């Protein structure tokens, strides 16, 4: 019953910015650590940022601190991705995803792919 | 940061075999307060996301058959088919979520062989 659905993947000219959306529904999205996490063609999953249930509290991965920002919205249940300064190697599919508290990883959405290119 | 390792990098087996794939963190995952493992196996089926498979190392997820195990402690962790099925030909991932940066292997192919 748990759907996560990304969107605003799309092309970004290098240095450019782009914003991911995740829509949830179908369990307590508020009382959820929720996390980005990316999968470039052929590549493992990496973790890109996490944020905590309720009133949230951050981390990043180091590669993108500073350039990404992770926020989200409980009465809206959705999860942001803010992403500044985009190079080539950002260019994967964004995955939203759910933890348990320990953190691991429940539920993960079908992904939205970003491209980076000049 | 913890380093995650598989082998192999991939694997043909054919329907009904067993199947074994290997999983190694740079630094151990066991958490001196619970006595758990902080190891989790994904699979990854063509054009479609990671299912989480199991967690704590050996704890299968529900909904995942009980022909999928995973064992192990400290470092060193396997996950077993014990009877390969086609729909389970899919990249298996394992997934440290000890310390941040959480992070993952390069994943093992597992391949239908004739």
């Amino acid at each position: 019953e748990v759907q996560l659905v990304e969107s605003g993947g799309g092309l970004v000219l290098p240095g450019g910015s782009l914003k991911l959306s995740c829509a949830a529904s179908g369990f307590n999205f508020g009382s959820s650590d929720m996390n980005w996490v990316r999968q470039a063609a052929g590549k493992g999953p990496e973790w890109v940022a996490s944020i905590e249930r309720g009133a949230g509290g951050t981390d990043y991965a180091d590669s993108v601190q500073g350039r990404f920002t992770v926020s989200r919205d409980n009465a809206k249940s959705t999860l942001w991705l803010q992403m500044n300064s985009l190079k080539a190697e950002d260019t994967a599919v964004y995955y939203c995803v759910v933890s348990d508290n320990s953190g691991y990883y429940k539920y993960w959405g079908q992904g939205t792919q970003v491209t980076v290119s000049s | 940061d913890i380093v995650m390792t598989q082998s192999p990098d991939s694997l043909a087996v054919s329907l009904g075999e067993r199947a074994t794939i290997n999983c190694k963190s740079s630094q151990s995952v066991l958490y001196s307060s619970n006595n758990r493992n902080y190891l989790a196996w994904y699979q990854q089926k063509l054009g479609q996301p990671p299912k989480l498979l199991i967690y704590w190392a050996s704890t299968r997820e529900s909904g995942v058959p009980d022909r999928f195990s995973g064992s192990g402690s400290g470092t060193d962790f396997t996950l077993t088919i014990s009877s390969l099925q086609a729909e389970d030909v899919a990249v298996y991932y394992c997934h440290q979520y000890y310390s941040h940066p959480q992070t993952f292997g390069q994943g093992t192919k597992l391949e239908l062989k004739r």
